[PDB]
DNA sequence: ATAAGTCACATGGTGCCGAGGCCGCTCAATTGGTCGTAGACAGCTCTAGCACCGCTTAAACGCACGTACGCGCTGTCCCCCGCGTTTTAATATTAGTGTATTTGATTTCCGAAAGTTAAAA
DNA sequence: TTTAACTTTCGGAAATCAAATACACTAATATTAAAACGCGGGGGACAGCGCGTACGTGCGTTTAAGCGGTGCTAGAGCTGTCTACGACCAATTGAGCGGCCTCGGCACCATGTGACTTAT
């Protein structure tokens, strides 16, 4: 038997399409692309709990996850990453 | 409505959320931190795919290939630092000039 | 002439065949609601900071200057390889067997949880 | 006086047992892309050298670095107290694809009455 793989796969394809309507992705591409979000998923998640374990404060947040992203980019992506991840939370908390 | 729809992402926050919660790395888990989350690596996945496609636009055909993806990664320099460690599968390395 | 009768006509209705039109069951994860507890907080006090002077003379910077030192120099040695050649072993095809994994049904395993208390500066 | 280890349990885990694929390798095969032998070569990298040089090598007078008092206050760390916020439960949905049905339309046999007719 196989069970179902987790995949970004079809995000991954519609933001492509978003960016470049006309333009399709190779499946080695594919496997690449959905290999970057879970590397990049844990580590900043393990830095962000790691760095609330330092605070030896019981909850990761928001604040835990901004400081984490901000620590492990390099400055130039961090800060459009900061912003996103900050506009993006604020149009999620404004429902 | 879906959770990402709300928040206007294309990535699966309910998945990066229960994601969270399989990794293990807090018990306690703030609701705003996998919308964060999600938000950034949508942010990083878009800005790789778009630097890839117009690595392609230079190679001058319509679809993104490994060496697209390799050769956009090592030539920004700041996902270069983000990813120095890696190394891509059939992605090739850069010239000397 | 007319009650009986045959007859055809006319309409009844009963039966079977699709078929397009609703319907039934299930699982996603939402959101609705609700306990209980991390979180920010409420007076707070005192820490190690960080000035804020107020000395001293130990570094230190320049003043001199000097061998050391460099840096191309230069006969020449040498070695790498650009091929040209025979080899030469790298293809990349089938293959079934021989576990390798593997996914059911448990079936014990065991430590988180709930008392109870040992210990502990 | 506060950080543990007794315990007293139990209900998900981590064993077991099993068969269902299925994949690795151990292996024939003619080919055939690259290996590796084989001699010059350029080319270059090192020998040897002059003299310019550049960082130490060496003195004089500075400078900061280091103490050494003199505050004083900004946070350290701690709030004693109020929630909020998220972890749980479940309901509160839903949509998608099978199921019945049920529409109406055909082919077929039943039933009554209008001719008419005849033997009443």
């Amino acid at each position: 038997s196989k069970a179902r793989k987790e995949t970004y796969s079809s995000y991954i394809y519609k933001v492509l399409k978003q960016t470049h309507p006309d333009t399709g992705i190779s499946q080695k591409s594919m496997s690449i692309l959905n290999s970057f979000v879970n590397d990049i998923f844990e580590r900043i998640a393990t830095e962000a709990s790691k760095l609330a374990a330092y605070n030896k404060k019981s909850t990761i947040s928001a604040r835990e996850i901004q400081t984490a992203v901000r620590l492990i980019l390099p400055g130039e992506l961090a800060k459009h990453a900061v912003s996103e991840g900050t506009r993006a939370v604020t149009k999620y908390s404004s429902s | 409505q879906s959770r990402s729809a709300k928040a206007g992402l294309t990535f699966p926050v309910g998945r990066v959320h229960r994601l969270l919660r399989r990794g293990n790395y807090a018990q306690r888990i703030g609701s705003g931190a996998p919308v964060y989350l999600t938000a950034v690596l949508e942010y990083l996945a878009a800005e790789i795919l778009e630097l890839a496609g117009n690595a392609a636009r230079d190679n001058k055909k319509t679809r993104i290939i490994p060496r697209h993806l390799q050769l956009a990664i090592r030539n920004d320099d700041e996902l270069n630092k983000l990813l120095g460690n890696v190394t891509i599968a059939q992605g090739g390395v850069l010239p000397n000039i």
